[PDB]
């Protein structure tokens, strides 16, 4: 299998420089260009530049000229990207992809890496606070939930009743609050008459802080 | 069969230039009175006579980065060689 | 620049899908266009290159067409795995550059379903910490277009709300949305009526759900 | 995509059965379709391949036909062992992929039979647990379609009942249905009249069975 | 006589991986493909991937790409399927099936295994509570039964009067409740005139949990 | 008689192909310009003439996995061998 694998330190201070590595395998390194493409959360793909392992030539998108350097080490089958003067707007998933230098078959970005995150933040690691969204009870259906507030970095995971509760669960994407910390909610709908027969607990994990909280949600 | 002489016949059939000025050492641009759109029509005719696709974008990219010379793709004796390689690669 | 239309296609399995991509200028760069498919959490995947050539291992129901300024990706009959986002892409020399369209989402069409709306006061737990989060839930609705408006003692709230949305449920293909209103504890204890007003085409008029702090 | 119509066929034993499977898109030049039979608790069994070829050992009463998008399985005369679910299947290459239709259930047609309805209060033994399960039984009815509503002190209930149905009875080919209303003991004690109302085409009007908690 | 036998651990935790063996016999293993097809409860057939013992090649359905690995051991005449990152939506019966590589005769999935169950659940093994559905006080035919509640995993068996009562018995399919446990009822109709002369006892067995319960159902 | 010559006669009777341009070293698709549907009518006639069913899909699938070459099925000299094996398999 042809493979490209991105790597790098995720959390970077504003104003700092990040270096991402693209380790490739399964194909002749000097027969393909390396492209760099990034995707901010919720946004589309944005091309950043092209690197040529044969001679080391480059071409960068206008938006990044002056801030970006693409290099490579052909003996290591690895391309590199340095993005300088980072801001919040550089928080994205960063991809490398290959493009044939000397062939007309699959003449496009035919193989890509899995992508690696760069999060430009002044925040420190912080475990979430977990608050109940109590059922104040939809035709014999009640809604309850848990608000997982103020954590860094991503991700948190949520299960209900240690996973036994699956139907009707909606765990929303995290949002970035103006404070620089993330927050998300997880909700579930149940038969209203089950509120007096059944315990409802949200199990919240935040591995960067080793946080594992079980919060019961009571009527 | 000479691939060059095949190519030269196609150029003479398309451009309003005499066959005798079409030489193996001639640059298709720069040396023959041929502009970009004329060359695209020549490329299409080459593509059909030989059953190939001249990779004009990737060739020009290669020259841009200096990993290839203009002469190796567009001087006619070398173009004939690139064509033979494309035909062989089609297998 | 590339422009993709429409932003969202809502179709059922088995139906033909036609996606459009328009360029800023007629594609001087050999009438080249590439199409990519992307699913959540996944890398993009090459479908089409050179406007019309299918990449290796791509099913024959994907076809590309067009030239100059206007191109299309056609999925002759949608399979379940085809509901995804699709991007087009152009390239040019002098200088080397590549650009992507903003993407078209192919989603699963279904009948209109109005949301079930629920409002949640801030927990007493959180209130001890000095902040108040009020949450409004819009559960299992279709289509995705929905408007949430917050009022505090009938005063319209602006700038202190954030929302996020699930992807289409794997069972009923509906969406769910949560909106969170952020107030100071002092602000929260100083007002009484908290209301979330939800506009959606499944409703005869916007629906309001409210609570009075302290019942 | 393969679509099988209708989803359920109701026929008497000995009758001719015609099952349809249509492809969203024409099935190549190969026109390959396979048919599979499945009984409850058993693995699928290949009946027809290449649209019209019987697999070895399949009785001659099974025949297949069709081309392009339209295909049919025919059972010339239904034997008792033929009331089962039938799936159609197509295949493709580059990439290799197999897809199924969602199946057609061939069901035993019989005369209409009205359900006998019974309502069970929760046992005192369960009430100690703090849970009250109220059960309404619809016994030996045909056809399958039936509506069950719960009324608690004449108020219609929703969202707190679940129903299960048996397969067709081996002897009389009828259906049986249970609807189970689950409540807290506390909520069970806040009301007195529990009523199950059953609509079925064998009845001249919906029938209600009820009890008074504690009688 | 040609056959295929699936086997594997049924009960798996969410997020775990399951490995299913398909042991075949009665035919030349290398002359046939091995397909994997699954069937979620009450749903249709879903093709997962094809394994080719002649060289070990595979093609996976796009839905499972990255999550599934198909292998085989020819000298053991056995195929294998690994499915990773399980969720509740992977609870299904998993089938393996043969399909001839070299012939247009019986050109389809002409033999299948019996199927083997995978239940993706965090629940602990628990025996059922059994409650009478007592026949009412208010001639004719009377209905009675037993409610079999809150057990895991499937199945329970129910008999009546230790097999002496079979006519009129209807035992309903199990329902997975929102709590993670299963529930069902078994009912029977008898003449009313028999309530004072014949006792009625449901015999409820749950092999996974060391539980057998006989519940007398009194008028 | 040779199985190849039976196949060549069938191909000449079914499609717009003269019998003397059909050679044992010819690839049925790439060398003789046979479409999909013409080849299906040829397969049908082969199937009737020899009492077999060419497993065209399964042969394509075999090639996809790399378990087989396109030449071992559709070069006509080899297709004859495949037909003879299919005739023996039904025996
Ligand atoms: C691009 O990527 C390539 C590939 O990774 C890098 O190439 C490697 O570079 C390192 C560092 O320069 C090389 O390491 C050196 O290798 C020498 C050869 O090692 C073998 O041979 C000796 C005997 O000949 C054996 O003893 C040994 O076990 C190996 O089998 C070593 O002799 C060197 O050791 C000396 O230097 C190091 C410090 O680097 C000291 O720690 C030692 O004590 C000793 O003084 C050294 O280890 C490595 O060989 C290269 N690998 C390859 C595959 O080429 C490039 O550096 C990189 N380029 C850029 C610009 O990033
Ligand atoms: C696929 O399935 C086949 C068949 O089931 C399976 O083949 C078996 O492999 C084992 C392990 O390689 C073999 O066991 C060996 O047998 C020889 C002969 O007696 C012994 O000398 C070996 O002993 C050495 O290794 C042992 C550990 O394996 C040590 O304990 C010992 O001290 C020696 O160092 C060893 O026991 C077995 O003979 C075969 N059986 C057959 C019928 O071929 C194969 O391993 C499976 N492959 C995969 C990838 O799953």
């Amino acid at each position: 299998e042809v493979q490209l694998v991105e790597s790098g330190t995720e959390v970077k201070k504003p104003g700092a420089s990040v270096k991402v590595s693209c380790k490739t395998s399964g194909y002749i390194f000097t027969n393909y260009y390396i492209h760099w493409v990034r995707q901010a959360p919720g946004q589309g793909l944005e091309w950043m530049g092209i690197f040529n392992p044969n001679g080391g030539g480059t071409s960068y998108a206008q938006k990044f000229q002056g801030r970006i350097t693409l290099t490579g080490n052909t003996s290591a089958n690895t391309g590199y990207m340095v993005l300088r003067s980072l801001t919040s707007e550089d928080t994205a998933v960063y991809y490398c992809a290959r493009d044939p230098r000397t062939s007309g078959d699959n003449d496009g970005f035919d193989m890509w890496g899995q992508g690696t995150k760069v999060t430009v933040s002044s925040a420190s690691t912080k475990g979430p606070s977990v608050f109940p969204l109590a059922p104040s009870s939809s035709g014999g259906t009640a809604a309850l939930g848990c608000l997982v507030k103020d954590y860094f970095p991503e991700p948190v995971t949520v299960s209900w009743n240690s996973g036994a509760l699956t139907s009707g669960v909606h765990t929303f994407p995290a949002v970035l609050q103006s404070s620089g910390l993330y927050s998300l909610s997880s909700v579930v709908t149940v038969p209203s008459s089950s509120l007096g027969t059944q315990t409802y607990i949200c199990n919240v994990n935040h591995k960067p802080s080793n946080t594992k909280v079980d919060k019961k949600v009571e009527p | 069969t000479s691939t060059f002489d095949r190519v030269a016949t196609i150029i003479a059939e398309t451009a309003d230039i005499p066959r005798e000025t079409i030489t193996p050492e001639s640059h298709a641009i720069d040396d023959l009175g041929i502009d970009e759109l004329d060359f695209l029509d020549i490329a299409f005719a080459i593509d059909k006579a030989f059953g190939i696709s001249l990779p004009l974008f990737k060739w020009e990219l290669d020259v841009y980065f200096g990993s290839a010379t203009t002469e190796q793709y567009f001087v006619l004796k070398n173009l004939a060689a690139r064509i033979d390689e494309l035909v062989a690669a089609k297998g | 620049v590339l422009t993709q239309s429409p932003a969202t296609l809502s179709l059922s399995p088995g139906e033909r899908a036609t996606l459009s991509c328009r360029a800023s200028q007629s594609l001087s760069s050999y009438n080249y266009l590439a199409w990519y498919q992307q699913k959540p959490g996944q890398a993009p995947r090459l479908l089409i290159y050179a406007a019309s050539k299918r990449a290796t291992g791509i099913p024959a129901r994907f076809s590309g067409s067009g030239s100059g300024t206007d191109f299309t990706l056609t999925i002759s009959s949608l399979e379940p795995e085809d509901f995804a986002v699709y991007f087009c892409q152009q390239r040019s020399n002098r200088p080397p550059a590549w650009t992507f369209g903003q993407g078209t989402k192919v989603e699963i069409k279904r009948t209109v379903a109005a949301p079930s709306v629920f409002i949640f006061p801030p927990s007493d737990e959180q209130l001890k910490s000095g902040t108040a989060s009020v949450v409004c839930l819009l559960n299992n609705f279709y289509p995705r277009e929905a408007k949430v408006q917050w009022k505090v003692d009938n005063a319209l709230q602006s700038g202190n709300s954030q929302e996020s949305v699930t992807e289409q449920d794997s069972k009923d293909s509906t969406y769910s949305l949560s909106s969170t209103l952020t107030l100071s504890k002092a602000d929260y204890e100083k007002h009484k009526v908290y209301a979330c007003e939800v506009t959606h085409q499944g409703l005869s008029s916007p629906v309001t759900k409210s609570f009075n702090r302290g019942e």
